[PDB]
RNA sequence: AAGUCUGGGCUAAGUGGUAAAGGAUGUGGCGCCGCGAAGACAGCCA
RNA sequence: CGAUGUCGGCUCGUCGCAUCCUGGGGCUGAAGAAGGUCCCAAGGGUUGGGCUGUUCGCCCAUUAAAGCGGCACGCGAGCUG
RNA sequence: CGCUGAAAGCAUCUAAGCGGGAAGCCCGCCCCAAGAUGAGGCCUCCCACGGCAGCCGGUAAGGACCCGGGAAGACCA
């Protein structure tokens, strides 16, 4: 988990979504799982 | 207290 | 382009009565409940089931879909069943059927022993392959789940449990 | 002319049920009939108000997400000593205390506001054990 | 849950296995049964025992009439065990087992107005170098204006000891029923001759 | 002390009740364009 | 300024978390073992000695670890000087 | 980290709902504790004396003073 403010999609894979009131990036990919923070 | 300089 | 306003093609055997803020569902393989928020109508025909939407804003879009997909996998489950297949793979690791529990040889320095909950059972074609069958479309994706999480597929090797059709990719560790 | 001074009066006894209502809201009207504001003869210096008996208490309902939002305090005076419970722990164990803890916040401080808490009665369930008073429902 | 009144009578060592063991000898039997609490009139259950046979002569009315309830002879001390419903009308030393476990309550020695030294261990001051009248003084009790006053529960001289203390998880060594005596192993607050109270041990 | 006043709308964060660059399928409202039974977006066989 | 005693040590603590150890996790250029990095977490713990008035720092021998800060750079109507 | 699942025919741990999960939190263990003036509860004992929500005496159940002491203790308790 990659833990920022600025969570963006690095691939087009990426997907955004928001849960519990945080957004998170999750992907195929575990490289790119975001969350901001 | 004491010197105070 | 929506969900909830397919009917459910109820078959034969199975008997849905509406009730506030409930659905129950009877079949030949049992009975289930099935809580539906009570801002919406849900209304029996001739072989059909069919829930309206009392709005066009958000929440109600969102109930609708969330409704209709509910009772249809309760009239399903009654009526053929509900089922999650689990494989077992690495040399060693394997399974077998204590009674009704089910028994794991997953190379921990001790056997784990599952105790399936009420509404549950447990099939063991081969020790290589468990079947979880029930009425429940939630709690058997859930006993599926439990029992995956006991060993979960290794990252480098070919080697845990693993679900019916679930990919397999490794990483190179060399 | 001087102002009209009431004389001694046998107070009221009053029944209300809690079932279902804000506690907010409901804590205010109590706190209006402890005062005995409804009276034409209200008198600021004595305690002329209505004993309060209150049933169902574990029934009170609370808006948007306070049950695991909202945080009773208590401070012990020893360090570290400050304990934090949330509302729907409070409803679980003691479940009298959250209206009566409501109630008393919206009472004067000193001596009268202290003896106007004491004729709060407040009760878990639908039964009191004040039937020889007679309460007299009221809707709230 | 099983208890017993007693008193604590000495120490000394006995051989098992080529191994010295420390015990501490405890006169526990017989405790008559004079009073039981239960939910329905008192809202918890326990049975409240006698020990110290006492002359009559020295027993007050409302006493006698609470022994005479019982239909005991009068004894000199009461004490509940909270949880405990003897089968009989009297409970002896018969309830333990060798091997079993045992919390021990008595209440220990008491050392009157003790300093921090004693009390709490304090490091006290150096004995050289200067040190002036502070050698088993406590320190600084304190800071500055921020917060200007002493915490509570702060750590000073005072009564020590003369209280109620339970040690935890003794092991049951030997039970001799003909003399009414208990051993167990290691040491049990307070003096010989104190009253102390046995129960099953409340560890796993 | 005096409206749990009346009418229309928004917020779900106890935001209201203590902060920036930056980030985001939060939500409501309006627009500009494109492709649409010259059968479109998604799902499915390629 | 008709006075608010100033370094270090000692004693006695208590609080914060931007966490040194111990507990729980995601990612790894994670085979395993050992690490790296971020997230959660303040309950408990966080050694003895040589040099110097020292704080600081270096060094010796260890350790799970030898955390960083606030409290009038905490504490002289408590001591030292 | 999940199960089921819409809005958004797919998908999604979430919007409805349901699980797993820390030396941390709440109980549990030990100690204090009804001045908890919200002053709680249970067992037993004493009784309706006299003279006129109070006043003056003599008593009951009990208690205190005094004395011998105490691994209790500055005194007190
Ligand atoms: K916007
Ligand atoms: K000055
Ligand atoms: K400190
Ligand atoms: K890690
Ligand atoms: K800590
Ligand atoms: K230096
Ligand atoms: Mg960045
Ligand atoms: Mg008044
Ligand atoms: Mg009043
Ligand atoms: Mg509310
Ligand atoms: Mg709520
Ligand atoms: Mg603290
Ligand atoms: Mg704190
Ligand atoms: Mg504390
Ligand atoms: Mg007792
Ligand atoms: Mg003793
Ligand atoms: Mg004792
Ligand atoms: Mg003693
Ligand atoms: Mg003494
Ligand atoms: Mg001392
Ligand atoms: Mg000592
Ligand atoms: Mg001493
Ligand atoms: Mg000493
Ligand atoms: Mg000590
Ligand atoms: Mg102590
Ligand atoms: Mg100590
Ligand atoms: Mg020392
Ligand atoms: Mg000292
Ligand atoms: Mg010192
Ligand atoms: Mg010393
Ligand atoms: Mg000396
Ligand atoms: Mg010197
Ligand atoms: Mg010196
Ligand atoms: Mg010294
Ligand atoms: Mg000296
Ligand atoms: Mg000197
Ligand atoms: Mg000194
Ligand atoms: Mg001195
Ligand atoms: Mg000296
Ligand atoms: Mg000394
Ligand atoms: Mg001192
Ligand atoms: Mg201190
Ligand atoms: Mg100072
Ligand atoms: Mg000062
Ligand atoms: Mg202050
Ligand atoms: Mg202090
Ligand atoms: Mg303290
Ligand atoms: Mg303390
Ligand atoms: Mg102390
Ligand atoms: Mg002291
Ligand atoms: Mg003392
Ligand atoms: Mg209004
Ligand atoms: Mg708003
Ligand atoms: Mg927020
Ligand atoms: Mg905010
Ligand atoms: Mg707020
Ligand atoms: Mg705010
Ligand atoms: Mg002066
Ligand atoms: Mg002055
Ligand atoms: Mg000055
Ligand atoms: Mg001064
Ligand atoms: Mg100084
Ligand atoms: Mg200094
Ligand atoms: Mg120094
Ligand atoms: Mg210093
Ligand atoms: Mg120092
Ligand atoms: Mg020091
Ligand atoms: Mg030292
Ligand atoms: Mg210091
Ligand atoms: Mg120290
Ligand atoms: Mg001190
Ligand atoms: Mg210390
Ligand atoms: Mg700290
Ligand atoms: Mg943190
Ligand atoms: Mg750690
Ligand atoms: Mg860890
Ligand atoms: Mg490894
Ligand atoms: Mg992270
Ligand atoms: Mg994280
Ligand atoms: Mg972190
Ligand atoms: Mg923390
Ligand atoms: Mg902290
Ligand atoms: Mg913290
Ligand atoms: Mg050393
Ligand atoms: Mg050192
Ligand atoms: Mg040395
Ligand atoms: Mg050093
Ligand atoms: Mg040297
Ligand atoms: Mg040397
Ligand atoms: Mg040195
Ligand atoms: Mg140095
Ligand atoms: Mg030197
Ligand atoms: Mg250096
Ligand atoms: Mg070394
Ligand atoms: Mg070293
Ligand atoms: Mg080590
Ligand atoms: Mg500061
Ligand atoms: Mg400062
Ligand atoms: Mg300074
Ligand atoms: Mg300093
Ligand atoms: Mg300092
Ligand atoms: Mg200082
Ligand atoms: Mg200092
Ligand atoms: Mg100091
Ligand atoms: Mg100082
Ligand atoms: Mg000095
Ligand atoms: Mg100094
Ligand atoms: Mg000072
Ligand atoms: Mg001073
Ligand atoms: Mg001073
Ligand atoms: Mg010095
Ligand atoms: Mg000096
Ligand atoms: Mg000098
Ligand atoms: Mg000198
Ligand atoms: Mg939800
Ligand atoms: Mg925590
Ligand atoms: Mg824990
Ligand atoms: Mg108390
Ligand atoms: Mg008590
Ligand atoms: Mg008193
Ligand atoms: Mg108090
Ligand atoms: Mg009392
Ligand atoms: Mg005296
Ligand atoms: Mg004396
Ligand atoms: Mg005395
Ligand atoms: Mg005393
Ligand atoms: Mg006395
Ligand atoms: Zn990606």
């Amino acid at each position: 988990m990659k833990v920022r403010a600025s969570v963006k999609r690095i691939c087009d894979k990426c997907k955004v979504i928001r849960r519990h009131g945080r957004v998170y990036v999750i992907c195929e990919n575990p490289k790119h799982k975001q969350r901001q923070g | 207290a004491a010197a105070k300089c | 382009s929506r969900i909830g306003r397919l009917p459910i093609p109820v078959p034969k055997g199975v008997s849905v009565e509406v009730a506030p803020g409930r659905v129950k569902v009877k079949g030949p393989k049992g009975e289930l409940e099935v809580p539906v928020s009570p801002e919406m109508r849900v209304v029996v025909e001739e072989g059909v089931v069919r829930v309206e939407r009392p709005s066009d804003e958000r929440r109600h879009k969102s109930l609708h879909g969330l409704t209709r997909t509910l009772i249809a996998n309760a009239v399903k489950g009654v009526s053929e069943g509900y089922s999650k297949e689990l494989l077992i793979k690495g040399i060693g690791y394997r399974a077998r059927l204590v009674g009704r529990a089910l028994e794991l040889t997953v190379g921990f320095s001790h056997p784990v022993v599952v105790e399936p909950p009420e509404g549950i059972t447990f099939e063991v074609p081969e020790p290589t392959r468990v079947r979880v069958s029930g009425i429940d479309k939630q709690k058997v994706g859930q006993v599926a789940a439990n029992i995956r999480a006991i060993r979960k597929p290794s990252a480098y090797h070919e080697k845990g449990i693993y679900y019916a059709g679930e990919p397999v990719r490794l990483k190179p560790g060399k | 002319m001087k102002t009209y001074v009431p004389k001694q009066v046998e107070p009221r006894w009053v029944l209300i049920d809690a079932e279902g209502k804000t506690l907010g809201r409901l804590a205010t009207k109590i706190a209006t009939l402890l005062r005995g504001k409804h009276r034409p003869d209200w008198t600021p210096n004595v305690a002329m108000g209505d004993f309060v008996v209150v049933v169902n208490a574990d029934k009170i309902r609370v808006t948007g997400k306070k049950l695991e939002q909202k945080i009773y305090t208590r401070y012990s005076g020893y360090p570290g000593g400050l304990k934090k419970i949330p509302l729907e722990k409070m409803l679980a164990t003691h479940p009298e205390r959250v209206l009566e803890h409501a109630v008393k916040g919206m009472l004067p401080k000193g001596p009268l506001g202290r003896r106007l808490f004491k004729r709060l009665k407040v009760y878990a369930g639908p039964d009191h054990p004040h039937q020889a008073q007679r309460p007299e429902k009221l809707e709230v | 849950m099983k208890g017993i009144l007693g008193v604590k009578v000495g120490m000394t060592r006995i051989f098992r296995d080529d191994r010295a063991v420390p015990v501490t000898v405890i006169l526990a039997g017989p405790c008559p049964v004079v009073q039981r609490r239960t939910p329905e009139k008192d809202g918890y259950t326990a049975v409240q025992l006698g020990f110290l046979p006492q002359n009559p002569k020295r027993v007050n009315r409302p006493l006698k009439g609470h022994f005479a309830k019982a239909g005991v002879e009068p004894v000199r001390i009461l004490r509940e065990i909270r949880d405990f419903n003897p089968e009989g009308d009297t409970v002896t030393v018969e309830i333990f087992k060798p091997g079993e476990r045992v919390d021990v309550t008595g209440t220990s020695k008491g050392r009157g107005f003790a300093g921090v030294m004693k009390r709490w261990n304090f490091a006290g001051g150096p004995d050289s170098h200067g040190a002036h009248k502070i050698h088993r003084h406590p320190g600084s009790i304190g800071n500055r204006k921020t917060p200007g006053r002493v915490y509570k529960g702060k750590k000073m001289a005072g009564h020590y000891g003369a209280e109620r203390v339970t040690v935890m998880n003794l092991e049951v060594v030997d039970v001799i029923p003909e003399e009414n005596l208990l051993l167990v192993k290691g040491a049990v607050p307070g003096p010989n001759g104190g009253l102390v109270i046995v129960r099953e041990t409340k560890k796993a």
